[PDB]
């Protein structure tokens, strides 16, 4: 079977610019191979097929090359929604194997986090559970650091994180730190805080409420 | 318009045995191949197989020979996936694509959405939904961000969508993070005018088919 | 090189439009 070793793993680059990501044939493929771009949550598409042919309806930005066994996917000019893993495909003889895929992220100037909080539900209140929801919305880089404190104690292990991947119009992320206590653990303090550190604030943020009027 | 609409996901125990199916329209559907790709959780497309919608002649890569097979109804232009003897390593994402061949050259065109099949001993657990309620703590002057948490279930996927589509502008539904209790997690939210607040509805429609749990979740204003 | 492509495809069965 063709081994297709694509290059690299992973792809940063600047709004604009120009990207290449590479593709290694284990066998001289004949030229048969497909791109495929896969955008998140969504289904791969076809992208280019035989290594130079763009698939209709997609952006004239992109292009292929062949160097002998080694093919190219070329973008003249990165753009935002381009973010995205990008496979490509053995098309000559089946199995039609997948290269192991690269997934390319936008560099963009550095931007503060929105941060938002929300206390536990009623209903989840009455459930037992107590539930503290932190937002930083559309920031970046990617790395940031919440901790939350709880009547200015600093918590450990009950919290945790997740992260969106990168906007297609903005190129920021997103992260939600969830805070999960008990309803006893909850009610017998008042100050919930998560206090923010990141490369767009030049000092930490907290956002905080009071229970009791939460 | 060219679709391939396949079956939706499904919790399977080791050693059962799952139909996927591809419903497809638009087109003639013995004049294209259909193949199937896996894609594993935090690993890459893997092609699986191909069947000739005309012949009914299969092929399949080396790893899938064995549990794995690929049939039709050509009168309902509908092609399965069948995969027997489940283990847990079959859980993924299973694509359907159309394969065209022009004379030239050859590749999957058109996709079907995906199934995402889980393998497990546990039993499915719905979620419970709660709102994130906009307050003045979530709040930027003219906009105010609010949500909902969708918290301990299993398997994967839920789907979580705004005012049944009618919202998708300043959406954020972030990955399910697994919780020690071995149940997913995840919020979602939508930042959006403050002025709108108290005026305009909003409801998060959650989905999780494995369980059958179905929650539209009318989000408030709170005190804070 | 169409020539070699035609005949994996020939090869395989694979459905032509
Ligand atoms: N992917």
């Amino acid at each position: 079977d063709i081994q297709m070793t694509q290059s690299p793993d992973s792809l940063s680059a600047s709004v604009g610019e120009t990207v290449t990501i590479t593709c290694g044939a284990s066998e001289n493929i004949y030229g048969a191979l497909n791109w495929y771009q896969r955008k998140q949550g969504k289904s791969p598409q076809l992208l280019i097929y035989g290594a130079t042919n763009l698939a209709d309806g997609m952006s004239s930005r992109f292009s292929g090359s062949r160097s002998g066994r080694q093919y190219s996917l070329k973008i003249s000019s990165l753009h935002p929604d381009d973010v995205a893993t990008y496979y490509c495909q053995n098309a000559l003889s089946m199995p039609y194997t997948f290269g192991g895929g690269t997934n390319l992220e936008t560099k963009r100037t550095v931007a503060a986090p929105s941060v938002f909080i929300f206390p536990p539900s009623d209903e989840q209140l009455k459930s037992g559970t107590a539930s503290v929801v932190c937002l930083l919305n559309n920031f970046y880089p990617r790395e940031a650091k919440v901790q939350w404190k709880v009547d200015n104690a600093l918590q450990s292990g009950n919290s945790q994180e997740s992260v969106t991947e990168q906007d297609s119009k903005d190129s920021t992320y997103s992260l939600s730190s969830t805070l999960t206590l008990s309803k006893a653990d909850y009610e017998k303090h008042k100050v919930y805080a998560c206090e923010v550190t990141h490369q767009g604030l030049s000092s930490p943020v907290t956002k905080s409420f009071n229970r009791g009027e939460c | 318009q060219i679709q391939l609409v396949q079956s939706g996901p499904d919790l399977k125990k080791p050693g059962e045995t799952v139909k996927i199916s591809c419903r497809t329209s638009g087109y003639a559907f013995t004049n294209y191949g259909v193949n199937w790709v896996k894609q594993a959780p935090g690993k890459g497309l893997k092609w699986m197989g191909w069947i000739n919608t005309n012949t009914g002649q299969t092929t399949y890569a080396e790893e899938f020979r064995g549990r794995f097979a690929i049939s039709l109804e050509t009168s309902a232009s509908t092609a399965f996936l069948t995969i027997s003897n489940l283990k847990n390593e079959d859980s993924a994402t299973y694509f359907c694509a159309r394969l065209i061949y022009d004379g030239d050259y050859i590749s999957s065109d058109f996709w079907g959405q995906g199934t995402t099949l889980t393998v497990s001993s546990a039993s499915t657990k719905g979620p419970s939904v709660f709102p994130l309620a906009p307050s003045s703590k979530s709040t930027s002057g003219g906009t105010a961000a609010l949500g909902c948490l969708v918290k301990d279930y299993f398997p994967e996927p839920v789907t979580v969508s705004w005012n049944s589509g009618a919202l998708t502008s300043g959406v954020h539904t972030f990955p399910a993070v697994l919780q020690s209790s071995g149940l997913y997690s995840l919020s979602s939210v939508v930042t959006v005018p403050s002025s709108s607040l108290g005026t305009q509805t909003y409801i998060c429609n959650v989905n999780h088919k494995p369980s059958n749990t179905k929650v539209d979740k009318k989000v408030e204003p709170k005190s804070c | 090189e169409d020539n070699i492509r035609r005949l994996r495809a020939l090869a395989d069965g694979v459905q032509k439009v």
